[PDB]
């Protein structure tokens, strides 16, 4: 009974949360991905002059 | 009052489900429709590290993105200089059954653990020049699955007794015990600001814990089998999991729901490891079919394939500056790709 | 005569494809290897001798006026080396297989170094006998064309023109290696039979096959050489019709030995289960890449 | 090689000396016999480690036992404290020389810990079936020990062989009731043409179990050498 009471309390804690819209989280992820496009040596390969593993 | 507790739990579950459902205006696959594809990603192997005589089970990169540590099932922890392929240290272990290894952010310590329910901390900066056991933590009743350093004095471990622990290396005593899972915890990932961490278990669930106070904040479900790997998005507001059903999934912390599913029809094996690139638009996942797949993180289509390992790709890592990818497999070879 | 280089050409193709397959599969997994793998590689790197011999032979039909005393030797030396190195390496393979079984706990049989020294010893012996083989063959001057028929005959040397050659060849090639093969394989089987393993019925078949292939392919050439020698001594009456049959038999028997030397590298690897699995995996993966259909 | 400074070449020398020690230790470790000890409940697993000759060199998971017999080093691994999911770590023991499975003969009428109309022998049969017919154990040999052969000398004189294995008709005798249980434990092998199973009716004395283990593994070593030399 105590275990189920703790489970109920945990669910209560989980329920009371402010959630943003999905269309906003996707926009934020797109903004972060686009703002760091020219910083990924795996996405846009760096020339061989600055590659430590040439 | 079993009936009242059951009905309250069902009411809370339905309320949470309805609240999460009412927050999905569109889909991430719909918003990312007009963006340009990444194209074809062709990576070549630049180095091969040899010296392990058994299956490699774990690996970790250094903060400087030059030194790495690898653990295999022959009682040896080997520290490699990736630039020159040289061996810096070879630490013999008291137990040959190791399932995880970690590297301190400062670089002065290394951690190991496995079937023995003990986490061993080794010091790499001894005055005599030899590595010796600095600490041993033995408060777990199940095998250790993962361990990650917070500072030079703190470490978070996950075990097979459905619990996680936060330790104090100076005194060797537990500080916080994160309980709530109903299955063996397989993976563990720290937030970039080291104030939250996600843990995935064999009950097909993931939980978000806060290190300071020590309670579960959010629970994420949707997978069908055990979650073998977990990783944090570089921003820290999302994470990715990989399961035994040949599927990866992307979850958002603020939206509190799934975003995208990465799966194919020619893949039926399991995912052993996942990782993100520095920008965050590439997801690298190692499989049991001896291959590693690179997916576009914004459009759920495969972008590249890494092949060359004889056996299961057991461990995968990306350097902090994102210049190379290290993959370790059961054929006792580590390959660096760029 | 045109057929001779035509038939020898097919042996070249079979040899290069088989040796290339064996070497390619070995190169993929060379981190773990014993003496047997090194010996098989040493057998594989005898195709150069056949290539040199075939290049020297093909110079007859086209560009035919290069031939000197050395060139017939330059053909015969590499041909005999390509023949003998196979025979001498097979005995070393059998010896290593005996050593592994007889001393399973010890670690010195498994070491790669051992094969190396064995791979050297055979390489020495195959040279020395080859040194004899070239010696008898001589440049030839003929009224029509000097080039034709590099022959063993010098001016007045009836006493030693073939009998030393064929006696040493048979004794060193087919009578000592056969005895050593039988001895080592019998010693291996003596300990294998005592075990309870299910594999006992497969090991016996493999041993019988490897001994029987060598015997069956090598024996007819020596039989026909002996028949030739007995013929030229007039111990048996010659109708002179037999001589054509005798020579045509000699040619086909030499061709049979040439084919055996080319084929054996693939046979030794194929009989092993691990090599079969490795080649099945290659045939699955590579063909699954191209002709996949994407 | 040549374009190396004083500090650079010392690292190469250190790496070469590390690799030399690593291959020395690997060659030393390749000569030991690793055995995995398994059982179902109170089927033994405790006296067997005592019968092992010359036992010679906290944790609550892996239990390691080292010993020597006739110039051979044996390491036995016991997994009794691992109550977690077996399928998540059983692949660690892939490459062990043999699996020693212990079964108590005096369990053909005893119910399980929780009374559920289940005999303690059927659980052993299921565990053996799962371990033997595993993807990670397709060529690993199994040494089967049937321990309590003396306790199977008084209950069998009273109790019949009908509580378990009801399709049995024969005399209540040690020979004809144990040669049947051995057959039922050997019929669960689905790779009878490749995998070998060694059965022994052990006791609490006579110290002859170590000889049986030595004789069983001295064929596994020969079989492995035969597989690595291309003769099979």
């Amino acid at each position: 009974i105590a275990q189920a009471r703790k489970l109920v309390e945990q669910l209560k804690m989980e329920a009371n949360i402010d959630r943003i819209k999905v269309s906003k989280a996707a926009a934020d992820l797109m903004a972060y991905c686009e703002a760091h496009a020219k910083e990924d040596p795996l996405l846009t390969p760096v020339p061989a002059s600055e590659n430590p593993f040439r | 009052e079993l009936d009242q507790l059951r009905q309250e739990a069902e009411q809370l579950k339905n309320q949470i489900r309805d609240a999460r459902k009412a927050c999905a205006d569109a889909t991430l696959s719909q918003i990312t429709n007009n963006i340009d594809p990444v194209g074809r990603i062709q990576m070549r192997t630049r180095r091969t590290l040899r010296g392990h005589l058994a299956k490699i089970y774990a690996m970790h990169w250094g903060t400087d993105s030059r030194l790495l540590v690898s653990a295999s099932q022959d009682g040896k922890l080997i520290i490699w200089d990736s630039y020159t392929t040289n061996k810096v240290h070879a630490i013999p272990l008291r137990s040959s059954w190791v399932m995880t290894c970690a590297y301190a952010p400062s670089g002065n310590y290394v951690a190991c653990g496995g079937l023995d329910n003990i986490c061993s901390i080794y010091n790499l900066k001894t005055r005599e020049g030899n590595v010796r056991v600095s600490r041993e933590l033995a408060g777990h009743t199940g095998y250790l699955s993962c361990c990650r350093f917070l500072d030079d004095n703190q470490i978070v471990t996950s075990s097979g007794d459905t619990t996680c622990a936060l330790w104090d290396i100076e005194t060797g005593q537990q500080t916080t015990t994160f309980t709530g899972h109903t299955g063996d915890v397989m993976s563990l990932s720290l937030a970039p600001d080291t104030r939250l961490f996600v843990s995935g278990a064999c009950d097909a669930s993931a939980k978000l814990w806060d290190v300071r106070e020590g309670m579960c904040r959010q629970t994420f479900t949707g997978h069908e089998s055990d979650i073998n790997a977990i990783c944090f998005f570089p921003n820290g507001n999302a994470f990715a999991t990989g399961s035994d059903d040949a599927t990866c999934r992307l979850f958002d912390l603020r939206a509190d729901q799934e975003l995208m599913t990465y799966s194919h029809d020619n893949i039926i094996c399991g995912i052993t490891s996942v990782s993100f690139s520095k920008s965050g638009r590439l997801l690298l996942a190692g499989y049991d079919d001896f291959n590693c797949n690179v997916w576009d993180a914004l459009k759920a289509d495969r972008a590249g394939v890494l092949a060359g390992h004889d056996n299961r790709v057991s461990c995968l890592g990306v350097t902090d500056d994102g210049m190379a990818v290290a993959t370790g497999s059961w054929d006792s070879f580590l390959k660096i790709w760029n | 005569y045109t057929w001779n280089v035509g038939i020898l050409s097919l042996i070249f193709l079979i040899n290069v494809l088989g040796n290339g397959l064996v070497t390619y599969i070995f190169c993929k997994h060379r981190s773990r290897a014993g003496a047997i793998d090194i010996l098989l590689l040493g057998i594989c790197l005898n195709s150069l001798c056949l290539s040199i011999s075939l290049l020297a032979e093909v110079l007859m039909f086209l560009f035919p006026n290069i031939i000197s005393t050395g060139l017939c030797r330059l053909e015969i030396f590499f041909y005999y080396l390509y023949v003998y190195l196979d025979i001498f390496s097979v005995v070393c393979v059998s010896l290593v297989r005996y050593l592994l079984v007889a001393y399973s706990t010890r670690s010195w049989p498994k070491k790669q170094s051992l094969g190396w020294v064995l791979t050297s010893a055979a390489l020495l012996i195959a040279l020395v006998l080859s040194g004899d083989a070239c010696r008898h063959r001589s440049r030839v001057v003929d009224p029509v064309s000097k080039q034709a028929m590099c022959y063993e005959n010098a001016g007045n040397m009836t006493a030693d023109w073939r009998l030393h050659v064929r006696t040493v060849s048979v004794t060193a090639g087919f009578l000592l290696p056969l005895a050593l093969l039988i001895l080592f394989y019998a010693l291996t089987w003596c300990v294998v039979r005592r075990t309870k393993l299910q594999a006992r019925r497969k090991v016996r078949g493999v041993i019988v096959a490897v001994v029987l292939l060598f015997f069956v392919f090598c024996f007819p050439y020596h039989v026909l050489n002996l028949l030739d020698t007995l013929l030229r001594r007039r111990w048996i009456r010659d109708s002179c019709y037999t001589r054509g049959l005798i020579n045509v038999g000699l040619a086909v028997t030499s061709l049979l030995q040439a084919l055996y030397s080319a084929v054996v590298p693939l046979i030794y690897s194929c009989l092993g289960s691990l090599f079969r699995q490795r080649m099945y995996g290659l045939f699955q993966s590579l063909r699954q890449s191209f002709m996949s259909g994407a | 090689g040549c374009t190396l400074s004083a500090e650079d070449k010392a690292a190469v020398e250190r790496s070469k000396m590390i690799d030399r020690n690593l291959r020395e230790d690997g060659e030393k470790a390749a000569r030991e016999v690793k055995l995995l000890l398994l059982g179902a409940g109170e089927s033994g697993k405790s006296t067997i480690v005592k019968q092992m000759k010359i036992i010679h060199e906290k944790t609550t998971g892996i239990v390691e036992t080292h010993f020597t017999f006739k110039d051979l080093h044996f390491k036995m691994f016991d997994v009794g404290g691992q109550r977690s999911e077996r399928k998540k770590w059983i692949h660690c023991f892939e490459g062990v020389t043999a699996i020693i499975f212990c079964v108590a003969l005096s369990d053909y009428d005893l119910v399980l810990a929780e009374d559920e109309e289940m005999n303690r022998m059927h659980e052993s049969m299921k565990l053996f079936d799962s371990i033997c017919n595993n993807k990670w154990f397709t060529d690993t040999s199994i040494i089967l020990f049937l321990n309590k052969k003396d306790l199977f000398e008084e209950k069998i004189k009273k109790s019949p062989l009908t509580i378990c294995y009801p399709e049995y008709a024969g005399s209540n005798t040690y020979e004809e009731a144990a040669a049947y249980i051995q057959c039922q434990f050997e019929d669960l092998n689905k790779r009878k043409d490749t995998k070998e199973i060694y059965t022994h009716f052990t006791c609490a004395t006579d110290t002859k179990n170590v000889q049986f283990v030595f004789d069983a593994v001295t064929d596994v070593i020969i079989k492995n050498n035969l597989k690595d030399c291309g003769l099979f």
